[PDB]
């Protein structure tokens, strides 16, 4: 996809992560497990809700066919009426179909962007206290317990706190 | 190898598909179908108000009062009108109806009439009014359109026929009249005694007149004669005057427009069922909250927007990845 | 801690908002409103050329010459025509005007007429021409449409009335004529002596004829009679022939089309003010460089594109971030 | 936003930067202050100018209502005329509104892309002579005077020149 | 300095340009032109079926049988009809053709007629039928529309003229008839002996009648008289009856609709060439697989979609970078 | 462009690379030369083929003008017919032109995204065994023969294999 994360460097999705669109998997001495990122999920949810409403609302001023009859000596008029009602029908079918195709594209790319941005946020916080594996994972140069994992997930990781332990581990 | 945190995205069991410009048949975790494709296959009341079911009658058969349409002699307010493609019971005495499609169009914004006896038949004391035809027979005897009066000779005379009506009814009033075009002159003399007759009609705005045409034509409903009907909407407080020395088919009634609003004539061969809807199509009624439908272009009521699409599915979730 | 360089973006005091598909009410640093919503509330000259202000006259009242419309007997080139919804001064002698809407449509591409005296009244030496009605009275005396001639009996005779005109004017010419439909036969004989009369008109392409209809009708402007007007565009070098034994309302004039171009009839109750515009609407004049407007769909001149939108604002700058 | 910079890792805008859409803030011994990036601003300006012209120009072949009248016996024709003129009105209102919404979205994302690309250009030039803080800033492992700051801003930074001073500082 | 791997993209010699919203005149490595701008400048057979080339004849000249149109007396199936803007050979005897544009519209869905001799001329034994005019002359002698019969006095009498035809042909049948409107009464008496004549026509659905109008008109093709033509489509198994005491212009033939389908009248001054196409425009034939064209809006056959665009080029490759 | 690679940090295209849209240039002791990335090229090709088909197919239900004639007393009707046929013409011209402009934009940005994603894939595989020059190139901290180059191109590079040689070279 456009942003290279979904079906990209993050090669697959998680059946294990049930309560959000994007989030985390952690692994330490205490054990392992999944957790959704609530902030990013909610931001995306709001956007998508706005998107659907917009596509619908823009096609509320749409043509309606109104039943009329014509004599056998009004065939041109009848044809004009038919061409018109068919013509607007075709315009609005086009508008609906195109809009849905274009917005579906952007919807998939939006989620891709959201995943990439979350990844980059974590990356930029952890810095060289971790190894970037290339698969969506960061492997720590220090021990990172549940409290530590939680700080990363809510964007309060203490780089300086683990800096010395990490530099020592990283430099051997 | 050390402790890890990984970033990732939701996947599930969804097999919902969507299309994009770049790719087709993409599986997504969540999607929203915005197109209603179903209907109940029935003709229904629209917000509890039933349609006017003409059955085998046409609009003309109803308003003129073809005797096969007697169930329609007094009808309550309707929400739409059901008419068959080729109703059997129309002009029982054959002929034509001027500006008929215009009259049908008027009916799209009328929801009720009050039929008013504007020119009571018994007031034509100088003419015979029991005139009728086997083509409009009732119980094996000649009869005629119930709402109309065929004036003929009385005691071998047809004096000048005059009637007028001031529309004091409180709304505009639809009034129909006709002229008889005979097959031959024996017919003309037996019926009207007079020759070189005329039918004249005048309001503040209409001055429409006629000389009957005598002429051989193929038989329709057994008859070579024809009756040519015309109509006008008589404004409030305006007067209509009829004047004739022969061949006038007078209205006895006028139809006061008693309720106005969005309506319509639906072409259908079907019959009203005991059901309720907010949105009626000729194929059946729609009950949906979806914004689009593809059922039929010709709908009545509070309806979704019609498109020709076979599918409209918006992706809401992300690509569903194994 | 050491020396730093930082990358960043502009912010300012803008409170300008824009919408997107994904988000609404987004504040941006810069934006461009592309929708004109204002007008000056006035009817104006269009590029220095004033409209034709009919005032209380209709198109028919003007062209026929209803005596209440005498200010319009000679009018210079116009840029559009102002007509009220229900002008008081139209057919002073009541009646009808065949293909009237077609005539109004013609006027959308005409910017000037030259009225030409095609059939001078004084040349009807065999008929009375001082015929008029209290319904078209002037100074308490019976009169008539200024551009038309009501031919009646002279010395108790009405000989066959013939007039013809070859269009040598250099452009197509609008010509109107009428037929009088009397209320009764006393009227017919007093006016025309003859009975079973006719009005015939013929050009290279038109062969339109009439027999007057005598008939009781409700009074309009006090009269049960009617005058039915018709019109034709007489091509350059073609001839029109009028022929009658009674009931002809002859034109004295024709209107040569002297200037053509995009014009139109604007329906308005208002009056021309001393102002200038390139774009006129019925609500008022527009002066803008913006590409869209939402003022009124029916505009004349060099105008922006009309949309129903309440707002059209394009973002140009970036999201304005605290 | 789609590119993650604006209201993203670069958390806020600069009231201090008045003469461009994107640019720099520098901090050394000589002092501090703001400066717009003229190249990137100008490229964006040209694009946006082209965008507005395009949206306008595509709706110059747009329907006009033309005043016509109808008799009381031409109601179907009148209705046809009304349905047609209303129908095109609704089509063009839709086209205008949709176009503006879609292009507004892309306009905001364009500026976001422009900021991210400028950031990445500087990043790729400075390399490991700086620390990437995670907030749009690079902190130098060497002293970088006004002349040095100017070289970064016009894309002529001398990586090799400061390499040794930086590696020494970075490695302690 | 050490071993390297570099990532990059294609460039080539392409000078193909495309536009975007943000940028214009962008060079790309690959592009797809989707707009056909060329045609062969010729009128051709459409799928091997030639058009009906009217040449100098109009639709009316053909169907009535103006003697200048004799090459069209029997024509095979066509794919479209070519008609000039102002064909010389139409109504040789001047007049009018009621609902002519409706008749032309019918022709858009007709691909062949079989002309059927419905009312053979030799069966009018009580009337002269060798009636004709110098305006329709053939070899310097008066003649007439080949498909029509001008009934006149025989032995100083014009008895009531009656003809009828039951459509047993197996398809709907186009039938035309006329009424002669003379210039003067000497003409009327010399031709018809009778005065106050009539032409009546009746089918199951049509009852259309006429009284001829005698009246001075400017000369067209040398004549002040006129012939007014009318037409009807006679349904299968229905009967048409003609009845007259003067002034009837009877059909001798009817045109059975023998093939139906999408066709059309193309307005062109050109002539058919020996070429073949699937898509014909008035400017020339299109041979393309491209989805759009900008040649002409009025096409016949299996054609691309017409747009006003001067260019439609889709980028397929990437920006072509030096 | 939106993704910053094409005419971006990768400043120019390759006339030398003839059999694909995106790919590689390698340089070692054995020599040098060009090679297209078949996977990424093919994915883009399929997308673009789908794009063109979609734009065409959405405008197959498009208005057709049908030749009709009118009398000199049917000028309003004639005008209505003309306004209608012209009106649909203008709508469909707009739809075609706009669609092509919008999709051309996205086509160029798609290729830009594809180049950036390929770059990032290689980057994330090579890690700190290479120097990122900033111009689309990676300079190896070890000797990388044709076999080694081939492994990078088909995404099977052995980071651990060269890790020690690279760390030694990199750390002096
Ligand atoms: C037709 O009937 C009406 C109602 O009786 C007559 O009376 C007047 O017409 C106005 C029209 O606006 C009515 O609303 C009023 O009720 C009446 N006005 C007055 C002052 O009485 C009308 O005159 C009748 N028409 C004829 C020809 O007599
Ligand atoms: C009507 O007047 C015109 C102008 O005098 C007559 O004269 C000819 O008609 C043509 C039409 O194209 C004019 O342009 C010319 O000025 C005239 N031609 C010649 C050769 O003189 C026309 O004949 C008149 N009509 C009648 C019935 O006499
Ligand atoms: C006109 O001709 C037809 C064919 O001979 C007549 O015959 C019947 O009409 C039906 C119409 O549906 C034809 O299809 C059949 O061939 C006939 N039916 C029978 C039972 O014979 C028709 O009667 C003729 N019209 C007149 C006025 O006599
Ligand atoms: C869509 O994909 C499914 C499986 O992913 C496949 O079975 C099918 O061929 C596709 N749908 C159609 C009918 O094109
Ligand atoms: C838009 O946002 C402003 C402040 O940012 C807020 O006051 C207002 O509610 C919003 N506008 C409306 C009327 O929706
Ligand atoms: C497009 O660019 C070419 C060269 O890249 C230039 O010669 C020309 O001015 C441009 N085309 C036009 C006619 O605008």
């Amino acid at each position: 996809g456009l942003f290279g994360a979904i079906a990209g460097f993050i090669e697959g999705g998680w059946q294990g992560m049930v309560d959000g669109w994007y989030g985390y998997h952690h692994s330490n001495d205490q054990g392992s497990g999944y957790a959704a990122d609530k902030e990013s999920t909610q931001k995306a949810f709001d956007g998508i809700t706005n998107k659907v409403n917009s596509v619908i609302e823009k096609m509320n001023t749409q043509f309606e066919a109104v039943g009329k009859e014509f004599s056998n000596l009004e065939r041109r008029l009848e044809n004009l009426n038919k061409k018109m009602e068919d013509g607007f029908l075709d315009v609005w079918t086009y508008n609906a179909e195109l809009l849905v195709l274009m917005e579906n594209e952007r919807t998939l790319d939006f989620h891709d962007s959201n995943v990439k941005n979350l990844y980059d946020k974590v990356r930029m916080q952890l810095r060289d206290n971790v190894k970037e594996l290339g698969n969506g994972c960061f492997e720590f140069y220090h021990k990172c317990d549940d409290e530590c994992m939680n700080s990363v997930k809510n964007g309060t990781y203490d780089y300086p706190k683990y800096e010395e332990e990490s530099k020592l581990n990283r430099n051997e | 190898p050390g402790d890890q945190i990984c970033i990732g995205y939701h996947a599930n069991n969804s097999t919902e598909k969507v299309d994009t410009i770049l790719e087709r048949n993409v599986t997504v975790t969540h999607a929203k179908d915005i197109l209603e494709k179903t209907h109940n296959g029935k003709l229904c009341k629209l917000n509890g108000i039933p349609p006017l079911e003409l059955g085998d009658c046409s609009i003309a058969g109803w308003l003129l009062g073809n005797p096969e349409c007697d169930r329609l002699l007094s009808v309550p307010e309707w929400s739409y009108i059901m008419e068959k493609e080729n109703p059997r019971d129309g002009l029982c005495y054959p002929g034509s109806f001027n500006d008929y499609e215009e009259l049908k169009h008027l009916l799209s914004s009328v929801k009720h009439f009050e039929k008013v006896k504007i020119l009571p038949k018994d007031r034509w004391t100088q003419h015979t009014t029991t005139g009728g035809s086997r083509a409009c027979a009732v119980s094996g005897n000649p009869s005629f359109f119930r709402n109309m009066v065929w004036l003929t000779e009385k005691g071998s005379n047809y004096p000048v026929a005059k009637g007028s009506y001031n529309n004091t009814s409180g709304e505009q009033m639809l009034i129909i009249w006709g002229v008889h075009h005979p097959n031959d002159e024996t017919e003309q003399r037996t019926l009207y005694q007079n020759v070189g007759t005329y039918v004249s009609v005048g309001t503040s705005t209409l001055n429409k007149r006629s000389t009957p045409e005598i002429a051989t034509r193929p038989k329709v409903n057994g008859l070579g004669g024809r009756m040519e009907f015309s109509w006008t909407l008589l404004d409030m407080w305006d007067t209509i005057n009829f004047e004739s020395t022969g061949n006038l088919i007078a209205p006895e009634y006028g139809f006061k427009i008693s309720k106005r609003g969005s309506s319509g004539i639906m072409k259908t061969e079907g019959t009203l069922e005991n059901c309720e809807t907010k949105c009626q199509t000729p194929l059946g009624a729609i009950n949906t909250t979806l914004p689009f439908h593809n059922v039929h272009p010709l709908t009545i009521g509070e309806c979704p927007k019609y498109v020709k699409s076979e599918k409209l599915v918006l992706a809401t979730g992300l690509r569903n990845v194994p």
